[PDB]
């Protein structure tokens, strides 16, 4: 110092450094923070946890994206935990909780190896090498199911269904949800098999009923009523006829104007009775052309004023207003249509063609919305969700996409394994058989990442209460008795720790993305050796 | 100056308004390009109208944003400008041969050196440093050596 | 009563020089034929209601209006028009192409007296084919304060009037009926 | 100290040239550039002075966006206006802005009907007047019984402009400061 | 190592679950006294301007008070979806979904049962509630006389929970012509609650016809005869037209002086195109200026001013006709018809009459009282009324009240929970005598006894006798039949399964993170 | 190196010129070391730090002689006439490979 | 004497107790009660 | 190189041209296929909506009956400008400038892609690896300023939307998709790869 003051970064007093091995502590004890609330949580016997947002909204959610996406934290070690799960969340959609688990578990091993002075890109570098190896041998013990007819391949998909809604909410009805979403993914698929479109289907969710009333309808949600409520609310379609003749206009009902600015000058008073009727006959030719096209429904974007709501009743044509662009794109795929920009290029081609139209009321005063449905197979599924409470019907929307997302993952060739538990320890006695051979000096290394693999089933023990040891000793003894690799956990309790008897099934991409995301993270965390942080 | 506005009374106006700002725009670059110019250095911010028929042709646009910046360069070519838009007069063109584009520190630069034939005045200096100290005190030492070169002038 | 400046936008041009003494005289005689027209009816008496968005009589009329002794009173509220039409009978005036005599009511004598520094406009006499007559009744007093109260007593005085010709009938106060329901409960209550 | 800043700050380029008799040239011409300057900049600002009615689609496109104007942090303020025919208000409203277009020609003075600016709004509460300045809504006014109500008038109104940052305290254009030549000419005279 | 910021507090032990527990014991012990037909109405003061609010519903009770805990929202929201959904039987669901996590509390802390035990034995107890409610329905669809008559009961249920407990007896026929006049409309915005201070609480009426709030506005006639309807929506006055652009290049005032008049001549050539109808009575919902007022006088048409959206769909379906615009058609276009029309004052404000319509598709109620606050729970009794009446139309199955509901759920519960051998008989039992409570604090809130009247209805039911229940006037069994009290089948299905599901929700929770407040 | 700046932004990296960048360096001397690695980051993109650790390293072992008697400009011309020979002798280091 | 600066005299029991802010709501019904004697009757507004 | 949050490192691929997100939900953006076998890539800077032309606006009209004509002319001269692009046959269709909703729904009908919100260090990276050039005016068109590739396929990444360029026969770009688990992975493997692509 020598008495001048001794300053080199702005901020000096504010912000602290760390270093050494209590860097370190600070590391892997903040990793068991997260962890012990996203043990308790995994698994079919977990429990929810309410997140409270800064605004007074809650949400009560059971998968680790959300739970980590809504909490405030400080320590930066759990953000880079909290992109973790949101990276499993975006892409895959399955395995958030485990993500965090397992890289804690990484973690939780590599103190003990710290603690014996194993240089960490060593320790880095040993699971890098076993997380090939594992994803190596998995890829080979798994079974290709393309070879199966389509009958079979929908059987697939409600063993994967079920394990999906299951350990969410909405595991009462998963038996029609598991129906419902592959009934989904029936309607909205290649011929091929092959690159689905995941952006067809959004989700929409209503609060009210109960969870028995949600089904199964092919159409657009507008919330929306119909201009001028006279006309009956349920319209059908003609006689003969293809259908009910869809029309959408993105230019609202009124004279056409310039886009720019303008000064109609009128100065005198027949020009100025001339300036009536051109505003009578532009409401005359307007009608006239969607009457000429054939159309009963007309959707409008820019909405318009009630001058057109009479003359709409009489000719017997309903409308709407006030449409954003948004669901004009949904409207367009779902019926077929064309939306033509104005009436001049009006034509029958670009109607769209749908089943019928209708609306009821769900209760007392809510608001009125829109329903629309199919007569066919169409490549638009909209889910039609109910729920008792908010937050009921707000978990079976991320819960519902989850369960889409599992589908999307076996819609990918040759993309399956049996879960349970059974894919960790089966990936775990390989590794400790490698280390008695590459010992080196990693031999630890390899023993860190075959015992952090188990602690998944020590999970599933804890939270169905069973004896963790007597478990992964049944487990780990069948395993070497016999060569036969689809053996887990089963904490539903229908004996048999079998399982393909149980008919669960979880993604093969989405199992290794467990141990890469785990692995990826770990080598970064390792790496950290100097912590500055600044104050708030 | 004042007050710039359209106005079209009638839908014949208003479809000529779009191609006429088109054609004159290209109109004005042919008494340019016809006279064997590759590159312009433009005073202020240039119409993208007026860049899409400057690169037709494969001519060079530089930005000088500056009153300094525009009169330092005439001085290398020895080019007398004109405000107007039409066609620059033979004699006042200037003669540059090479303008190359190099990386010299990570950015982009260009580059105007002549040759030994038709030798040209206020030449620069690449100086290349490490510290961004160094070179302003350098730089100054060129001021003063070039200070001490007008010395020999006046006595 | 106004120069014209409809509703809808408008911008008025001038073109040449000459033309600023037309429209000069166009204006005034804009509101000289409509008080031309007046005068063919022989309407003595005119009350304007709150004009909104321009000024209700313009300054350049109330000397044609002055100068053919039509007395004019302004800055009326809305819905006091119901009661004008419905006391003096007179229909009201909405363009001078519906402007006729018949529609006009009459009245003996309109007088403004100059008395303690407080206006009066007063209507003496009325005589229409009306089913609905009506009637007002000024307040006098020292402050504000005993004129608002004066106002609720009569309030209060007229509601008894307004529930003896709604309800016929009527019984003796002073206490009386609370002596003699009480009595007369309390004869049954004994027996209950 | 104010006595040496008055010469100046208080006379526009119309008023400076009062002083050209007492006070020096160099002092007073080098000012005059300076407010001469100010006055330039006023006019390429001047991309406006009549009201905007536009369309529901356009609502973007005219107001949020050109709240940005050069995006030199060149923010315009738009000002925005719910109409409705119905309401006493609103008509009041409307002159407002044909008179305020007319003086105050860099602000942008925007119209559109209530019914076609919300989704089914609320028709008691119009009429509605919006301030955007660089995407942001810097105020949104609710109706004019702050402003006087049935009784607002046009020194109201410009006094709300002030308010918001779209008009400087001491500009000559504003009505408070505007004084008419009659009062000029009596201060002189009694002086 | 503390990973959260400044200012968080976390629960993740047994207090989160007791914090949680007891916030639903709070929300339940609140609406006990407002269950039943003896139950006590409660008070609320606001915290701003003072303005006090009367309500016995447990939804507007649980919104308006504040309330921080996570657990008391899920009270708060469940009761809001029954409000919206059904508008009855909320407290029923807050007091039923908090006794179950009440008795869901005894088994966590003495018995030590897991979470999902517990709710996987109200999945098949639930399950075995509602196939209980299939059986014990009866459809009286048949006979619209018959129906005619549940209706009425259903409104002598509904309407005794409030403060219009002895005036039931005639409300109920108010309320029943009100769905018969709906025909099976169940939309509730299609009928006007005028609110009127003052009078006898039993001088309600429903007229057949609409009430208008306002009156005419200058000098058209209160009493006439024979009158036909013409709604419009349309401007109708000093129209300015659809493109705002428009405007007059002027070159002199008196070229003006026409343009203004032609803004009058279309005018009056508009109402010109009216009288092509041959019409006695005009309606329009934008405020009418004076100029179109006056043009009405001579062809002698009645003119009504300022009219509200939501009023111009009652007023055109008690009148049967169309609203109508561009009047150059009149053959296409529709009007309705009316017997008389008369002006009437119900108190300071005037209102008009209307009687003698042809189309009966809405009606309006006008209510009286002493206190707006009277009045105002007479606002909200009447609208929970109508509201399970208007579901009764398209549910027209019902289920039969006064304890017998909850107890034959509780025999068809308790027949399932011997076929299910293990340690989910106790959660199954949990749920049934969870449902015992509903008849308990109903008899509590009268003032008697808890346990033998309730052991007395458990005898009667396993005898075979499925229509005995619980009768508070005298405090004794009675037959449900001949009392006349019924509900409808959505309604005991909407809170059988608004209960369950809420007890689903706080008891899969652990751990509670509270965030700063914003 | 792990660094968090006042406005909450999380980095991770091992580079002399971005660990330098978002480290605000009000000392003038040190801004030197800063200087040098975007000069070295803005050409080369490599060896940024084996440019700093050797900087220090250079005034770290001029600090004993600056304590002694021996002037600044003794000091500088050592490691200028020096680095001529560095340089040619890395010439020298360095091959002329063309084949492969 | 009110919040603002108007003074006002008042027998009527419906002014006297309009004008008075009540704390409690129970006795702020009584003020309903004098608005609804005083819209149905006009007279006794005090004796109910 | 770009940055896409989610995803691992282990998964990335080498592509032969550039990647760059939409930044926009259009109205018409699902009606256009998503495949096409032989695409040619036009370079437009023009803004395809209807709006003011030449910053400005002011019209005056007199008569009410060209009233009606002078907007028919604005419809007539922007589907003008549109259909000097349809053509030529360009399937894909790039701007800096935004591009309205009148515009891609009269390209979704007959089978044209189109995108926007694109800066300009991306649009100079699109010339180069397609081999074409810029045009800011539709009238000057040709066939032979187009660009082509072997295929297009826009596919899920990251819950982000890309369009691939990929087989062009010359190539001047070389752009690869950075996907990782936290912000820094995906910024660490970026100058990695920057102060490594600097040495070679
Ligand atoms: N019904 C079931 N039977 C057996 N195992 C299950 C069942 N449902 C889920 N699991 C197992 O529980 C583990 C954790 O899944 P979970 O945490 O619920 O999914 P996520 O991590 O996507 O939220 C998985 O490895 C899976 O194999
Ligand atoms: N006179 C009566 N005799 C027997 N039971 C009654 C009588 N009046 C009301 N009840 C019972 O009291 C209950 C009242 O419920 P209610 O207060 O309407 O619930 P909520 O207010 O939550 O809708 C009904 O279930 C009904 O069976
Ligand atoms: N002249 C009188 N002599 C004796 N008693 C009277 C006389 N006038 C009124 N009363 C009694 O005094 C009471 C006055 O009530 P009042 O003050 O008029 O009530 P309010 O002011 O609320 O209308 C009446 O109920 C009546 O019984
Ligand atoms: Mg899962
Ligand atoms: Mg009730
Ligand atoms: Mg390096």
């Amino acid at each position: 110092e020598m008495g001048r003051p001794f300053i080199i970064v702005k901020d000096q007093g504010n912000k602290k450094r760390q270093h050494g091995l209590e860097a370190k502590k600070s590391h892997i004890l903040a990793a068991r923070s997260v962890a012990s609330i996203i043990k308790t949580s995994l698994g079919p016997r977990g429990l929810d946890k309410i997140l409270i947002s800064p605004d007074g909204e809650i949400t009560i959610t059971n998968d680790g994206a959300t739970i980590l996406s809504q909490m405030e934290l400080d320590n930066e070690i759990a953000k880079l935990l909290v992109q973790l799960s949101k990276s499993q969340d975006d892409e895959i959609g399955d395995g958030t909780t485990g993500v965090v688990v397992l890289a804690s578990a990484l973690l939780d091993q590599a103190l003990e190896l710290i603690q014996k002075g194993i240089h960490p890109i060593k320790i880095a570098n040993g699971f890098d090498e076993a997380a090939k190896l594992a994803i190596s041998k998995l890829e080979e013990t798994c079974d290709d199911i393309s070879a199966s007819n389509d009958e079979l391949f929908r059987d697939f998909l409600l063993r994967a269904a079920k394990t999906s809604l299951g350990s969410k909410i909405v595991s009462k009805d998963h038996d029609r949800f598991a129906e419902m979403a592959v009934e989904a993914v029936i309607n909205v698929m290649d011929k091929d098999r092959k690159d689905v479109d995941f952006d067809l289907i959004k989700m929409q969710g209503r609060v009210g009923g109960s969870i028995s009333d949600s089904k199964l309808i092919n159409g657009v949600i507008l919330d929306k009523d119909f201009s001028h409520p006279q006309m009956p609310k349920c319209v059908l379609p003609k006689e003969g006829s293809d259908g009910v003749k869809l029309a959408i206009l993105t230019c609202p009902f009124e004279p056409p104007k310039p886009k720019t600015k303008h000064k109609l000058d009128i100065s005198s008073v027949e020009e100025y009775q001339k300036l009536q009727t051109y505003e009578q006959d532009k409401f005359k030719e307007m009608i006239d052309d969607v009457k000429k096209a054939g159309a009963d429904v007309v959707i409008c974007q820019w909405g318009f004023d009630d001058e057109a709501n009479h003359l709409l009743l009489q000719n017997d044509l309903p409308a709407v207003r006030w449409v954003g662009g948004q669901e004009l794109e949904h409207i367009a795929i779902s019926t077929n249509g064309r939306i033509v920009p104005r009436f001049q290029d009006l034509s029958k081609d670009k109607l769209g063609t749908c089943s019928r139209i209708y609306e009821q009321e769900f209760g007392t005063t809510k608001d009125r919305m829109l329903i629309i449905e199919q007569s066919k197979e169409t490549k638009t599924v909209t889910c039609f969700v109910r729920g008792s409470n908010k937050m009921i019907v707000d978990e079976a929307e991320r819960a519902l996409h989850d369960s889409l997302c599992v589908v999307r993952n076996l819609v990918k060739d040759s993309r399956v394994v049996y879960g349970g538990g059974a894919a960790e320890v089966t990936m775990s006695l390989a590794v400790s058989e490698e280390a008695d051979k590459q010992r080196g000096i990693d031999q630890y290394a390899f023993r860190g990442f075959a015992q952090a693999l188990d602690t998944i089933p020590m999970t599933l023990a804890e939270n169905s209460g069973l004896d963790p040891i007597g478990t992964l000793s049944t487990l780990k003894s069948k395993q070497l008795k016999e060569k036969i690799s689809n053996i887990g956990v089963d904490c539903l309790g229908y004996g048999s720790n079998d399982m393909k008897e149980l008919f669960v099934v979880d993604p093969f991409i989405g199992k290794k993305q467990q141990i890469l995301l785990a692995t990826q993270l770990c080598r970064m965390i390792l790496k950290i050796d100097n912590v500055i942080i600044s104050g708030k | 100056e004042t007050k710039g506005t359209v106005l079209l009374h009638n839908a014949q106006e208003m479809l000529d308004f779009s191609k006429g700002e088109e054609k004159q725009i290209d109109a004005m670059m042919k008494e340019i390009a016809d006279m064997g110019v590759e590159c312009i250095v433009a005073g202020a911010g240039v119409g993208e109208l007026a860049l899409h028929y400057l690169n037709r042709y494969g001519i060079l646009v530089l930005k000088v944003p500056s009153k300094f910046e525009l009169r330092r360069l005439c001085r290398v070519c020895g080019a007398t400008p004109l405000p107007r838009l039409g066609a620059p007069t033979p004699e006042e063109l200037g003669l540059v041969e090479t303008v190359k584009t190099m990386e010299i520190g990570g950015d982009r630069v260009t580059v105007f050196k002549q040759e030994q034939g038709e030798i040209s005045r206020t030449s620069t200096i690449i100086l290349r440093g490490a510290t961004q100290n160094n070179l302003d005190d350098i730089e100054r030492a060129i001021d003063d050596g070039v200070a001490a070169v007008k010395g020999l002038m006046k006595p | 009563i106004s120069p014209p400046k409809p509703d809808t936008e408008n911008n008025i041009i001038v073109n040449d020089y000459r033309q600023m003494d037309k429209i000069l005289k166009e204006e005034r005689a804009y509101l000289l034929n409509i008080c031309k027209k007046i005068k063919k009816a022989k309407c003595n008496v005119l009350l304007i209601q709150k004009s909104i968005l321009r000024d209700a009589v313009n300054d350049l009329a109330l000397h044609f209006l002055s100068k053919l002794n039509i007395m004019v009173v302004k800055d009326i509220e809305r819905e006091e028009i119901e009661f004008l039409s419905k006391g003096l009978g007179c229909k009201p005036i909405a363009d001078i192409e519906l402007f006729t005599e018949d529609r006009l009511g009459s009245a003996d004598l309109v007088e403004e007296i100059d008395s303690d520094g407080s206006k009066i406009v007063r209507v003496t006499g009325i005589r229409n084919n009306n089913a609905r007559p009506t009637v007002s009744v000024v307040i006098r007093g020292a402050n504000n304060m005993i004129i608002d109260e004066t106002e609720r007593s009569l309030h209060d005085a007229l509601c008894v009037i307004r529930c003896l010709v709604k309800e016929r009938g009527l019984i003796a106060g002073g206490g009386a009926p609370e002596i003699e329901i009480s009595r007369r409960l309390s004869k049954e209550a004994r027996s209950m | 100290a104010k006595q040496h800043e008055n010469r100046l700050e208080d006379k526009d380029l119309s008023d400076l040239e009062e002083l050209e008799d007492d006070e020096d040239e160099d002092f007073l011409e080098a000012y005059k550039i300076k407010r001469l300057n100010e006055i330039r900049k006023l006019q390429e600002r001047s991309k406006f002075g009549e009201v905007f009615h536009i369309n529901k689609p356009e609502y973007n496109k005219e107001v949020t966006l050109a709240s940005q104007g050069k995006k030199d942090d060149g923010g315009v303020y738009v000002f925005v206006h719910l109409s409705l025919q119905s309401k006493l208000q609103s008509r009041i409203l409307s002159h407002l802005f044909q008179s305020a277009a007319c003086k105050f020609r860099e602000i942008k003075f925007v119209e559109i009907p209530a019914n076609r600016a919300i989704e089914n709004y609320p028709e008691s509460n119009c009429p509605t007047l919006i301030v955007y300045y660089r995407g942001e809504v810097i105020k949104n006014m609710i109706t004019l019984l702050e402003l006087g109500g049935n009784n607002s008038k046009m020194e109201d109104f410009e006094d709300f402009m002030v308010k918001v940052g779209a008009v400087a305290e001491g500009d000559n254009r504003l009505i408070m400061n505007r004084d008419d030549e009659e009062s000029r000419e009596e201060r002189k005279l009694h002086y | 190592v503390q990973i959260f910021g400044d200012q968080v507090t976390e629960e993740r032990a047994e207090n989160a679950r007791l914090s949680a527990f007891v916030g639903a014991i709070a929300v339940g012990d609140l609406v006990k006294s407002t269950l039943g037909p003896k139950g006590m109405d409660k008070l609320l003061q606001s915290a701003s301007s003072n303005t006090c609010m009367v309500t016995n519903d447990g939804a507007t009770i649980l919104k308006s008070i504040p309330l921080d805990n996570p657990a008391a929202k899920v009270l708060v929201n469940i009761s809001k979806v029954q409000d919206d959904e059904v508008g009855d039987g909320t407290t029923s669901v807050t007091v039923l979904s908090a006794e179950l996590l009440r008795e869901a509390e005894k088994l966590i802390d003495q018995s030590k049962i897991h979470p999902q035990t517990i709710i996987e034995g109200y999945r098949l107890a639930s399950a075995a509630a509602l196939d209980a409610l299939t059986k014990a329905a009866v459809d009286n669809s048949h006979d619209k006389t018959m129906f005619r008559e549940d209706l009425i009961h259903i409104a002598k249920t509904t309407l005794s929970s409030k403060i219009l407990s002895q005036d039931k007896d005639h409300f109920a026929e108010l309320a029943t012509n009100a769905i018969l006049r709906l025909k099976g409309s169940t939309n509730l915005e299609h009928i006007q609650i005028i609110k009127i201070l003052g009078g006898k609480l039993s001088d309600s009426f429903l007229d057949e016809g609409f009430i208008l709030a306002k009156k005419f506005g200058n000098n058209q006639p209160k009493r006439i005869e024979n009158a036909k309807i013409l709604i419009a929506n349309t401007t109708l006055d000093t129209d300015k037209v659809k493109i705002f652009g428009t405007k007059f290049k002027v070159d002199s005032t008196a070229k003006l002086a026409q343009l203004e008049k032609a803004e009058r001549e279309k005018m009056k050539n508009k109402i010109a195109k009216i009288s092509k109808f041959g019409i006695n009575t005009f309606i329009n919902r934008q405020l009418i200026y004076d100029y179109p007022e006056q043009l009405f006088t001579d062809l002698g048409i009645n003119s009504i001013e300022h009219a509200d959206f939501e009023g111009v769909e009652r007023l055109a379906l008690v009148t049967g006709g169309e609203v109508v615009s561009t009047f150059d058609e009149p053959s296409k276009c529709k009007l309705g018809e009316c017997d008389v029309i008369e002006e009437i004052m119900l108190g300071e404000q005037p209102f008009l009459k209307f009687s003698g319509c042809k189309a009966g598709e809405a009606c309006t109620i006008v209510l009286r009282g002493a206190t707006d606050q009277t009045l105002d729970e007479a606002e909200r009794s009447l609208h929970d009324a109508l509201s399970v009446l208007s579901q009764t139309t398209k549910e027209t199955r019902t289920v039969l009240g006064g304890g017998c509901a909850e107890m034959v759920m509780s025999k068809a519960v308790d027949t399932e929970a011997q076929n299910i051998d293990g340690k989910k008989s106790l959660a199954v039992e949990a749920f049934a005598r969870a449902l015992r409570q509903l008849p308990t604090i109903l008899a509590d809130n009268a003032g008697f006894d808890s346990s033998e009247l309730v052991s007395k209805l458990r005898s009667s039911i396993y005898n075979g006798i499925s229509t005995s229940g619980l009768d508070l006037n005298n405090g004794t069994i009675a037959d449900m039949r001949q009392l006349g009290i019924v509900e409808s089948y959505k309604l005991k299905r909407a809170v059988v399964s608004s209960a369950s599901e809420a007890a689903e929700v706080l008891l899969r929770v652990d751990n509670i993170i509270r965030a700063r407040p914003r | 190196i792990l660094i968090v700046t006042s406005n909450q932004k999380t980095t991770i990296s091992n580079d002399g010129a971005t660990i330098l960048k978002l480290l605000d360096v009000v000392h003038p001397a040190a801004k030197t070391l800063v200087d040098i690695s975007r000069a070295q980051d803005a050409e080369v993109g490599d060896g940024t730090t084996s440019v700093t650790i050797l900087a220090g390293e250079l005034m770290k072992e001029a600090k004993p002689f600056l304590e002694e008697g021996i002037s600044s400009h003794l000091i500088m011309k050592g490691y200028r006439k020096a680095v001529s020979l560095a340089v040619e002798k890395i010439n020298e280091l360095a091959v002329d490979i063309t084949s492969e | 004497k009110t919040s603002r600066g108007e003074i006002i005299i008042s027998n009527d029991g419906h002014t006297i107790l309009k004008q008075m802010a009540i704390l409690h709501p129970v006795a702020r019904m009584l003020v309903e009660v004098s608005a609804a004697q005083d819209s149905e009757a006009g007279d006794g507004t005090t004796s109910v | 190189i770009k940055k896409i949050p989610g995803g691992a490192m282990e998964e990335s691929l080498f592509i032969n041209g550039v990647a760059f997100k939409k930044t926009f939900s259009y109205a018409g953006f699902e009606q256009q296929p998503k495949k096409f076998n032989n695409p040619k890539i036009l370079s437009l800077n023009v803004e395809l909506e209807l709006k003011a032309e030449k910053d400005n606006a002011e019209v005056r009209v007199e008569h009410v009956e060209d009233y009606q004509a002078i907007v028919d002319a604005e419809w007539q001269l922007i589907f003008e400008k549109l259909r000097q692009v349809e053509e030529t046959g360009a399937n894909i269709v790039l701007s800096k400038l935004p591009i309205g909703d009148l515009a891609t729904q009269f390209f979704a009908d007959r089978n044209i892609f189109c995108a926007g919100r694109v800066s300009a260090d991306d649009m100079n990276r699109v010339i180069q690896a397609v081999g074409g050039s810029i045009q800011s005016t539709t009238s000057d068109i040709k066939p032979e300023h187009l660009g082509t590739c072997a295929l297009f396929e826009e596919m899920q990444i990251g819950s982000e939307r890309y369009n691939l360029f990929q087989g062009c026969p010359q190539a001047k770009t070389c752009t690869l998709l950075l996907r990782g688990g936290a912000e820094q992975v995906i910024a660490e493997v970026e100058r990695s790869l920057h102060d490594a692509i600097m040495i070679v």
